[PDB]
């Protein structure tokens, strides 16, 4: 739940 | 398929980052023309024009300055996370590790690519409408003249090599794609990941680079270098944050400075 991960995650 | 891993991550780079090196020298070679900022009165007036709603209200110009800045590093990890999004096998690795080789890769891979809008006199801004001078950038007080000159310093041993987009796509790859970064869970299999990468960089280098035979060794130590100037300049991040109590950080740059280096 990073802001990095969050990124890597975005659609 | 060597020539085909190549081609699909020069076509990733074109893709997803909103400067290459084509497109920034259309731009330095003289619709849209750049404003130069080469001093305060210029920088007022441009931040009225290309970044109006940060001045609508005022903090210390070099303050403003290390804003945009930290704007443009955002704006660049996006685009660095989608471009590492379509190398070729790293979305089959495991979701921590690509936070983890994100995390280490994505500044080096930044200067590394500001090379390609630096000349010798100073560097595009905001989306290619900006240009800044050096000399400028120079004049600032203290820390923040501190910043950028290590990066031009660089960039205009980088820019000698004479790299193209095809080259450049394959080095930030490489960066990014490091087996040795603090903390990852599947080292052998970034290890056989970068190998790949760094197999058709050393020939593609060999093609499009036949005048050159030392290359590829040249751009090995332009990595190395490039981890050098990232702990520097983390180090006078730190610097401005404890010092400098108006120069906001933003909390994506702070996850990727913090427990670094
Ligand atoms: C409107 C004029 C603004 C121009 C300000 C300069 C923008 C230069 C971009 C280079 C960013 C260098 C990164 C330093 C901040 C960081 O640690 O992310």
């Amino acid at each position: 739940p990073s802001l990095l991960k969050k990124l890597l995650l975005a659609p | 398929d060597l020539k085909s891993l190549a081609k699909r991550i020069y076509e990733a780079y074109l893709k997803n980052f909103n400067m290459n090196k084509v497109k920034a020298r259309v731009i330095l070679s003289g619709n849209n023309p750049p404003f130069v900022i080469h001093d305060m009165e210029t920088l007022c007036m441009a931040e009225k024009t290309l970044v109006a709603k940060l001045v609508a209200n005022n903090k210390e110009a070099e303050v403003r300055i290390f804003h945009c800045c930290q704007c443009t590093s955002v704006e660049t990890v996006t685009e660095l996370t989608e471009f590492a999004k379509a190398i070729p096998g790293f979305a089959n690795l495991d979701l921590n590790d690509q936070v983890t080789l994100l995390k280490y890769g994505v500044y080096e891979a930044i200067f590394a690519m500001l090379s390609s809008v630096m000349n010798k006199d100073g560097m595009l801004v905001a989306y290619g409408n900006g240009f800044i001078t050096r000399e400028f950038l120079k004049s600032l007080r203290k820390p923040f003249c501190d910043i950028m000159e290590p990066k031009f310093d660089f960039a205009m041993k980088f820019n000698a090599l004479e790299l193209d987009d095809s080259d450049i796509s394959l080095f930030v790859a490489a960066i990014i794609c490091c087996g040795d970064r603090p903390g990852l869970l599947n080292v052998g299999h970034i290890e056989k990941m970068q190998e790949g990468i760094v197999h058709v960089l050393r020939l593609h280098l060999q093609s499009n680079h036949p005048d050159d035979i030392f290359l590829f060794p040249k751009l090995l130590q332009k990595m190395a270098d490039l981890r050098q100037l990232v702990t520097e300049h983390a180090q006078l991040v730190q610097i401005i944050k404890k010092t400098e109590s108006d120069a906001a950080l933003h909390p994506l740059l702070q996850e990727i400075y913090r427990d670094m280096y």
